């Protein structure tokens, strides 16, 4: 999620 | 890129990048340890996504890898999102502003043993405002968290160097002899590690908080640490 | 008192302070940390002795002398066995009789994560030419700065400290923007160090659960950290 | 207490 957003 | 900054720029850009102050769904009707833990979780959380779009501002940053970004960042999310709070709560002597609705004092944190992480966050408050920290010098903080948490777990050291020279800037500025520049400067930074010190231990609470019945991106970031 | 020394003197009550290296008794995991308990208890009957001869510590009441040890005694073994390990890269040198590899580290669990951050320290210091003259300011600082938060007199010493530091810095040659960077490198150190020091503390407490034996000093400063 | 005592 964290990868996503960034 | 970042490297090529000077010290107006640097606090320039960094002050541009503030995230907003969000609202918790705070009712003040209605009475629990479930729920004032939800409050804080469900806010924790829409700060986390604006702490993300935050960290990609911050001079310096997106010249990471992803894989260092995501790391960096999954170090640093609690002791960024405490340093946030402990500046908000500078003007309010004996409280934790959560948010502009969500004012509580020590014994409202009896309610969770959150008690212990609310007094240090507190006596970090306090020590904000003896030393009169200001909303430049919180900016550069906020910033050698994000590049310093996780760097040793060499760009992001240049970068580091670049915001201890604004640092002292902003110090000289303020009126500072260099002797008091320095002082400051030791002083800022040594409130740091009791910021890392409440992070591990508010860390170990939220642990035990889910093993002991949270939402996405918090437990994602919450499991990181193991 | 303390406030009267110059920085020169500073430096010379602080190495003359120094604590001697010990050695190991002359591996399973319990037999292993049947040796590294062992001398730790050994070493913090000198840490104490050594934090008497720190200028302003025996200013202080002995309540605040008990509480800066029981929050520091772990940040403060761990900076002293990085900076003695500093020539050995790879290893870990807790007694000269007892030098350590990173494997040797799987001999015991949730200690592979420790042994690694302690290695990155203290290959950090020795990227940076880390000086006796500075470690023992560190030493210092991580005592009186640790449990602070948790007064006006521990922070005057503090101030200092930074000084010698800065001062150490100017005798060596660097400049004034280097002195205030290499300031700052050193002071953010101290949060990884009290970060290791918190994983540190858990690994000891579920050491205690199982059964390593724990008892004495060694037992009583752990507990300190409830 | 132990620590009391080396303290003195």
């Amino acid at each position: 999620i964290l990868h996503r957003l960034l | 890129l970042a490297l090529s900054l000077t010290a107006d720029q640097m606090v320039s850009a960094l002050l541009d990048a503030e995230p907003p102050i969000l609202y918790s769904e705070y009712d003040p009707t209605r009475p629990s340890e479930a729920s004032m833990m939800g409050l804080l979780t469900n806010l924790a959380d829409r700060e986390l996504v604006h702490m993300i779009n935050w960290a990609k501002r911050v001079p310096g940053f997106v010249d990471l890898t992803l894989h260092d970004q995501v790391h960096l960042l999954e170090c640093a999310w609690l002791e960024i999102l405490m340093i946030g709070l402990v500046w908000r709560s500078m003007e309010h002597p004996g409280k934790l502003l959560f948010a502009p609705n969500l004012l509580l004092d020590r014994n409202q944190g009896k309610c969770v043993g959150m008690v212990e992480i609310f007094d240090m966050l507190l006596a970090t408050s306090s020590r904000f405002r003896m030393m009169n920290l200001q909303g430049e010098e919180f900016v550069c903080l906020k910033s050698i968290i994000l590049l310093n948490s996780g760097v040793y777990t060499d760009h992001i050291h240049r970068v580091l160097d670049k915001i201890t020279d604004t640092l002292i800037h902003l110090m000289a500025k303020a009126g500072l002899t260099l002797q008091q520049q320095h002082q400051r400067l030791a002083q800022l930074l040594l409130i740091l590690s009791h910021i890392r010190h409440m992070s591990n231990k508010g860390m170990e609470h939220l642990y035990s908080m889910k093993c002991k019945n949270l939402y996405g991106l918090l437990l994602e970031m919450l499991d990181a640490h193991r």
